[PDB]
């Protein structure tokens, strides 16, 4: 049935909580290991983990803080509390989401303390608590660093447990933190994720594609690894390879080429996944230019003569206009020939699209790669034979 | 619990390795406190070089001489600048310390004035005291210098300069002195090749703790070798890492921007240009053409991991590229291999 | 809906079952009257999958595009913190199980706003872990929105621009109202075959197809095939003026 299609979108869109951990093999042992240090002895540490976007963090913490409560011990005797610098964006917001994912809610609102460090002290000494904080980078942007001092100063000086986790995509992380900031955090505790091999990238495929042990499931599988060897998904997979190095990217080329599987299309095929990919491959701004009108192509025809002639200098409208006429002059009769206003309406279209940039009166550069205008032409269907012999003029 | 007892005696510590600063401080305040006059005194340093610690001593040893009466009594003061939120609300800490308790910051001020027209008052970090107007600084140094006030400051901050814009510094730590502070404390072992590898930084305390505590990790699941380790973990920059692990077209792209850059000799140049180099390499390689939305997604994803820095997407081909490393860094990244 | 067929295929099986999970964030490109939302709202409607549907250029600030959005569901929203937490705590037998679709129109003006609203609207499926599904809908190409410090790339769907036959085939033969639908057919393949080289959107060629009718066809009740010659001039001199 359907039933490939429930797991597969948990897997694929949903980010999966059990799955195949690839790679990360010493990561996670360096933040399990730390994990249990802090949950279960009194240790307070502090740690980043620190990949690009779309590999490893949030999966590795999410698996690695789950096999860490499922200790009795722990589920009982340890809080989490999870922050991102996406909907936290001040620090005394932080705060008041501290107290509530401690459930503290009771102080209540009576005690308005004398120092932001001394509310948060007071939140802990009311017995450990796991403070994981997403998009680190931004909560050091926070006017002066509140929450990341307090919380380190907090992790070294003040012998409550704690444990201070962040996530960052930033190399620059580092630098970003105050001269104190950088000295009180655990000083570059630092997991890096990156990337793998390209067949440890088509081992993940067929992977990610296979089913669990839940008959209909191994003849699934089987098909599957058919799939791993061909001469087509494997040189489409390469060429997703040789752009991502990450499984978030292929996530999003098997989801689609998921959708090609119906009651009637049992099992994936390679031509599903080379639509799939054809999908991800188009270029956006070439896709724009093709349902332009013929109007506003003969104007980025005379502003492409424009860049070529007066050598990569802006433009405005006036001199777009004088070009433009240049190229109706040829016939005595009127064929594209329009009035001003409306020719300006195409232009100020031009830039309600974000095709041409400012900085009329108004000076402006052309948004659009050469080779994309001559291969638009080539591929716009109803283009005049007038316009393709006036774009080769230059 | 043999080599892990010394995990346990890394995180905090004591008695303080700074013989020679201790005196200094605790004969100031005792000067000021014996003469029950006031006076301020402004402490310098690295931020791992135990100003505050140091200071916690004095004041703990003054409260001792004070109970036999060497010294007269008594009450001391503390608040910390970077826990705040609003510079404002010292006024509210120091006057809560002391009697009048909560009050206004314009009131409690004001109260501060009258009542400095003896106290210890440690500020600590009043590098976040700094305001348009500086007014706090300068009451908190103009009250000592009253009549009627006796009060003593000692003002902690990272900075020499701050004063400028009765006084200290605390200089970082040396081989030796690194060196001492962690066989200071392995009395559980009275492993020491160890303390002197670590012992060669650039100057915090807080670091070498950290790092051979570390280093203890690496062990259990201690030798020369297990501290380089902890060390490559840590102080290792991860930029030529990441350009190892970069993708094809990432690394394409980055010799695109040295090809650019070698014509040009700048700093800068826009996406327009390194992405006609990009296009010129990928031909060479028999790689496809770099369509402008994928170059568009790898210069994004070089410049999310701050490899690059990069103007708003939305300027399109006149985005300006600089790199966020040398290019003699990069070519070895690239060149390796 | 005609035309946009194959569009409807590919956005209705990412749908999937409502039980299932989608896509945490979809952005289709395309022109203005290329049809996103006509796909996009007969999809919603029909199914009918709970939805809502909010444009950007109304709701300028965030009080009242997140209020739209939280009130639209069935509530003082100030930042995009207690949308996840009142959003995640808006949950019934209604919506318990079952995916949500939050359509944003013209989100290119959400670029403008707030720096974090974009981004967390991408990821808004896992910061809820609500089953929903942002779809984001612009003229805007999406290499244009990207931040600095990245996000959860959406999946870009393309919506062409209607060719001079798709536009035929959705302009004419759908609104015959007096005639024979070859009749009116004739008709907009001349309204096109004038006015096409300049405007191509459908929603003004709709206007003129309405506009020119009458005369068009005033020779028939007068008793005078091929009208061609009839408004071609007629036809020429609204083309170079609207
Ligand atoms: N080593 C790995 N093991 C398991 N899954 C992985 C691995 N690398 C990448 N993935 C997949 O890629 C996605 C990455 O998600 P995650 O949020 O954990 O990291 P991220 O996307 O870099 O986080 P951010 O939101 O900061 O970009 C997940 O869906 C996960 O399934
Ligand atoms: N000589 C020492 N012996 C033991 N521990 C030390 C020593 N010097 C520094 N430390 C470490 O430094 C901490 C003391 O803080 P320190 O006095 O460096 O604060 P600070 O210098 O005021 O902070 P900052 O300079 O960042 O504002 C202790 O927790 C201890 O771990
Ligand atoms: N296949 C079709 N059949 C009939 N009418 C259509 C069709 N496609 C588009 N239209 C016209 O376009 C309108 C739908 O608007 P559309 O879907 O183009 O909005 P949109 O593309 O989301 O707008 P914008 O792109 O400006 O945000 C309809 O009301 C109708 O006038
Ligand atoms: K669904
Ligand atoms: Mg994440
Ligand atoms: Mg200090």
């Amino acid at each position: 049935l359907s039933q490939v299609q429930r797991i597969l979108r948990e897997r694929f869109c949903r980010q999966s909580p059990h799955s195949n951990l690839f790679g990360v093999q010493v990561q996670y042992k360096h933040l399990s290991e730390l994990l249990k240090r802090t949950a279960l002895h009194g240790e307070s540490n502090s740690v980043l983990i620190i990949g690009p976007r779309g590999s490893g963090k949030t999966m590795l913490i999410n698996h690695a803080l789950k096999e860490l409560m499922e200790i009795e011990e722990v589920s009982e005797n340890v809080l989490q509390v999870h922050l991102n610098g996406l909907l936290q964006i001040n620090d005394k917001i932080a705060l008041k989401e501290i107290t509530r994912q401690l459930n503290l809610e009771n102080v209540v609102g009576d005690k308005v303390f004398g120092s932001f460090a001394e509310n948060l002290s007071f939140l802990l000494e009311a017995c450990p608590v796991i403070f994981i904080l997403d998009e680190f980078d931004l909560f050091a942007h926070h006017k002066n660093q509140t929450l990341l001092y307090n919380l380190f100063d907090i992790s070294q000086s003040a012998q409550t447990p704690i444990a201070v986790i962040g996530l960052t995509c930033r190399l620059d992380i580092l630098e970003l933190l105050e001269k104190r900031v950088k000295s009180r955090f655990s000083h570059r505790q630092i997991h890096l994720m990156n990337s793998f091999g390209f067949p440890q990238y088509v081992k993940i495929f067929k992977e990610q594609l296979s089913l669990p042990a839940e008959v209909f499931a191994e003849k699934w599988n089987e098909n599957v690894q058919y799939l791993s060897e061909d001469r087509s998904v494997q040189e489409v997979l390469q060429k997703h390879f040789n752009i991502s190095k990450n499984l978030r990217s292929l996530h999003m080329l098997l989801m689609l080429a998921l959708n090609r599987v119906t009651a009637s299309h049992p099992f994936m095929t390679a031509v599903d996944l080379m639509e799939a990919s054809q999908l991800c491959s188009m270029d956006s701004k070439a896709n724009i230019v093709h349902g332009l009108s013929v109007l506003e192509i003969c104007l980025i025809i005379a502003m492409k003569h424009l860049n070529d002639i007066y050598e990569e200098e802006p433009f405005n409208f006036q001199m777009v206009y004088n070009e433009f006429q240049k190229f109706v002059q040829r016939k005595a009769h009127s064929v594209y020939n329009f009035e001003k206003p409306v020719v300006m309406k195409a232009f100020e279209h031009l830039q309600q699209l974000e095709l041409i940039k400012p900085m009329e009166y108004q000076l402006m550069k052309l948004l659009l790669d050469n080779t994309q205008i001559m291969n638009a032409l080539q591929k716009y269907p109803n283009c005049p034979t007038d316009v393709r012999q006036w774009a080769t003029s230059s | 619990e043999a080599r892990l007892r010394l995990h346990v005696s890394a995180v905090p510590e004591s008695l303080p390795c700074r013989e020679q600063e201790f005196q200094d401080i605790y004969n100031f305040v005792e000067s000021k406190l014996l003469d029950h006059t006031g006076g301020c005194m402004y402490i310098s340093g690295v931020p791992g070089t135990g100003k505050t610690a140091t200071v916690h001593e004095v004041i703990r040893c003054l409260q001792q001489a004070a109970q036999a009466n060497d010294v007269p009594p008594f009450q001391y003061i503390e608040v910390n600048g970077m826990k705040l939120t609003e510079p404002h609300q010292v006024y509210v800490q120091i006057l809560q310390k002391l009697t009048g308790q909560k009050a206004t910051a314009n009131h409690a001020a004001e109260l501060l004035a009258k009542q400095f027209c003896t106290t210890v008052l440690l500020v600590d970090e009043l590098d976040l005291l700094w305001t348009h107007k500086q007014d706090i600084m300068y009451n908190l140094f103009d009250w000592p210098t009253h009549k009627e006030a006796r009060l003593v400051v000692l003002a902690i901050a990272n900075t020499m300069d701050l004063p400028e814009r009765t006084r200290m510094c605390f200089q970082p730590y040396t081989y030796s002195q690194l060196q001492q502070i962690l066989r200071s404390r392995l009395k559980h072992l009275k492993i020491q090749l160890v303390a002197r590898k670590v012992a060669a930084l650039s100057g915090d305390a807080r670091r070498c703790l950290d790092i051979c505590r570390r280093a203890t990790e690496i062990c259990e699941f201690v030798t020369i070798a297990h501290s380089m380790e902890a060390v490559d973990e840590m102080f290792s920059s991860s930029y030529i890492t990441a350009i190892k692990n970069s993708s094809v077209l990432e690394q394409s792209f980055l010799r695109a921007i040295l090809a650019e850059f070698r014509r040009s000799g700048l700093e800068e140049a826009t996406f327009q240009q390194i992405y006609s180099q990009h296009v010129a390499l990928c031909r060479m390689e028999g790689l496809p053409y770099p369509t402008m939305s994928e170059t568009m997604a790898v210069c994004s994803h070089l410049g999310s991991c701050r490899l690059l820095l990069v103007e708003p997407s939305r300027n399109d081909l006149l985005l300006r590229v600089r790199l966020n490393v040398s290019q003699d860094d990069v070519l070895y990244a690239l060149k390796d291999e | 809906v005609l035309c946009r067929e194959s569009q409807v295929s590919i956005l209705q099986s990412l749908f999937g079952e409502r039980h299932h999970f989608s896509f945490p964030s979809i952005f289709i490109y395309g022109h203005t009257a290329s049809g996103k939302t006509y796909v996009t709202q007969t999809l919603l409607k029909t199914l009918e999958l709970p939805h809502v549907f909010v444009n950007c250029v109304e709701c300028f600030t965030l009080r009242l595009l997140l209020e739209q959005i939280l009130n639209k569901l069935n509530t003082c929203e100030t930042f995009n913190d207690f949308v996840r937490l009142f959003k995640q705590v808006t949950t019934a037998e209604n919506l318990k199980d079952q995916t949500v679709y939050i359509v944003l129109d013209k989100a290119e003006y959400l670029r403008d706003m707030e720096a974090n609203l974009l981004p967390g609207f991408l990821r808004l499926q896992e910061l809820a872990d609500r089953n929903v599904t942002v779809l984001f809908l612009s003229e805007i190409v999406w290499e244009k929105f990207r931040p600095n410090t990245g996000c959860f790339e959406p999946f870009v769907l393309y919506f062409p621009d209607y060719s001079i036959g798709n536009l035929q085939k959705i302009l004419s033969h759908d609104h015959p109202p007096e005639y024979s639908a070859d009749f009116y057919a004739a008709y907009i393949n001349i309204l096109l075959g004038v006015f096409y080289t300049v405007c191509r959107d459908l929603k003004e060629l709709r206007h003129l197809a309405v506009l020119n009718f009458p005369k068009y066809c005033e020779p028939v009740v007068k008793g005078e095939r091929k009208l061609w010659r009839n408004i071609e001039p007629h036809l020429k001199k609204a083309m170079q003026t609207v």
